[PDB]
């Protein structure tokens, strides 16, 4: 299913960005508006923008209890004093509304005007709710009550009075009201119709979806707690992020004892440098019966000792090297006596037998897997090079 | 059923109208004068059938 | 991080659970406590039914 219909363009206007404000009355249902009502004064405090209105209301009309209007008019103002009179007339001919700020950030909100074939957008410089003022009771109460009637430090930074002083520091800026019926409205409404062609490639919106995702939701932590050299247990199938390849194979080969290389490039990726990894595998492994086997010297660091809960002993790698030699010379270790052949005990040697081999009844151990096609790769020097290694280690062990 | 003053948004209350009875705002001079007849519907629940038919 | 072969030199046992303290020479445990959840509204009927 394809985007087959209503492919309307989009436009943006900055002409009214700092001028747009959104006003709503939760108390006023949408079915009528204030078009017929003259607003007799309007006001703004631009700094910390907040709005007040003043408007007229009919009095002669039957839904007006003029007697009640007079009786409360005599009370909200001084009955005959009118020091700060809100109504020179003795009737409530006017009302006033207050406003409330809705959010501290309007940037993510914009006005949109729909037209056939085009959409025009513009931000909003503010959104305020509107409130009907109930303060006239308050001043009736004040009238009745009045008729009836260096310095130390403080920890009052969060004071109401302090923020009211900050609020009072801004005097009220007044405006002249003009309703929606004024041709002024359309005369300015046209400004939102921004000029331009039907469509041009945008200078922005260049980033790719993957890129868009990363900077949309950035890492909460900018620096990792430990290094990818695996000071702690770490992912294996998710390839180590920046680790040099020669160390990547070291990590992989501390897990598995023996491994034919042909499955590796699945782990390090097909793009791996084949020649380089062949140069690196010699540094960590030595081949027996067609398979690259871990070097003992890197399996045991120098300061090692008999780990298992048996006879303590130093780092005697010579014996494990000898069992590797037995695997190299012979087809497989058919004999049990290989422990006493090198005058070792059962625990000393048993664990390395289970590194690669599996048991056959009364006939010892053989590898779990057979000789594979390493000869398919052209580098016969490797078997000779290992041959000199076998010869040297043989010369050492012959001293027994 | 609750009713609010268009003038000030507060709930309207019935009063002793001078000629016809009256909703009036407690504070603002807005008023409303009863012209039509009006009722609200309750429709309470009745007894169940089991023991109203059981035993005749 | 020690190895079982070098546990023996500390006279400690490889299998010991750990997780407890030693105070004045007597091994002590801090039992897991169970609390009711907080900052979460709940409505209920009193003994009087209200
Ligand atoms: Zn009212």
């Amino acid at each position: 299913d394809d985007p087959v219909v209503q492919e309307i363009d989009v436009y943006l206007a900055k002409s009214l960005a700092e001028k747009l404000y959104l006003f709503q009355y939760p108390v006023r249902p949408a079915s009528m508006t204030y078009d017929d009502i003259p607003h007799l004064s309007a006001k703004i405090k631009p700094k910390q923008q907040k709005v007040e209105l003043e408007m007229a209301i009919d009095t002669l009309n039957p839904n007006y209890c003029r007697s009640k209007g007079e009786q409360i008019a005599l009370n909200v103002d001084g009955a005959c004093a009118d020091e700060t009179s809100t109504y020179s007339s003795k009737l409530m001919d006017k009302q006033t509304f207050c406003s409330s700020q809705t959010t501290s950030n309007t940037s993510r909100y914009a006005a949109a005007l729909y037209r056939q074939g085009e959409l025009h957008l513009t931000p909003l410089h503010g959104i305020l709710q509107l409130r009907p003022s109930f303060s006239y009771l308050d001043k009736a109460d004040a009238k009745h009550r009045e008729r009836e009637a260096e310095q130390a430090r403080q920890r009052r930074v969060q004071s109401y009075e302090f923020l009211q002083k900050k609020h009072a520091e801004e005097p009220w800026v007044h405006l002249h009201y003009y309703g929606l019926r004024d041709s002024r409205s359309e005369h300015e409404r046209q400004y939102l119709l921004c000029p331009g062609s039907s469509g041009v490639e945008n200078t922005e919106l260049v980033k790719s979806p993957s890129e868009y995702l990363m900077m949309l939701m950035p890492p909460s932590q900018e620096e990792e707690k430990d290094k990818p050299v695996a000071p702690s247990n770490v992912l294996s199938m998710a390839q180590l992020r920046t680790l040099p390849l020669a160390d990547q194979i070291k990590i992989l080969m501390k897990n598995v004892k023996v491994m034919p290389f042909a499955n590796l490039m699945s782990l390090l990726g097909p793009s791996i440098d084949s020649v380089a990894v062949l140069r690196g595998i010699q540094k960590v492994a030595m081949l027996v019966q067609g398979n690259w086997v871990v070097k003992s010297d890197i399996l045991y660091p120098k300061d090692s000792s008999s780990p298992h809960s048996g006879v303590p002993a130093e780092v005697l790698c010579r014996g494990r090297d000898f069992v590797m030699w037995k695997f190299t010379q012979s087809r497989w270790v058919v004999r049990k006596e290989v422990a006493t052949v090198t005058k070792l005990c059962a625990e000393d040697v048993k664990d390395f037998l289970e590194h690669m081999a599996v048991v056959r009844i009364n006939k010892g151990w053989e590898f779990i897997l057979p000789y594979d096609g390493e000869f398919i790769k052209k580098h016969p020097d490797v078997v000779q090079r290992q041959h000199m290694l076998w010869t040297g280690i043989q010369a050492k062990l012959e001293k027994v | 059923m609750l009713l609010f003053c268009p003038g000030c948004g507060n709930g309207l209350i019935v009063e002793e109208g001078q000629r016809c009875h009256r909703f009036s705002c407690n504070t603002c001079p807005y008023v409303h004068n009863i012209t039509r007849k009006v009722t609200n519907r309750k429709y309470p629940k009745l007894k169940e059938v089991d023991d109203v038919l059981g035993g005749a | 991080g020690k190895t079982p072969a070098e546990f023996a030199k500390l006279n400690e046992c490889p299998l010991d659970p750990g997780g407890y303290f030693i105070v004045k020479g007597v091994e002590k445990v801090i039992l897991i406590q169970e609390q009711l959840s907080k900052n979460r509204i709940i409505v209920e009927a009193d003994r009087k039914g209200a």
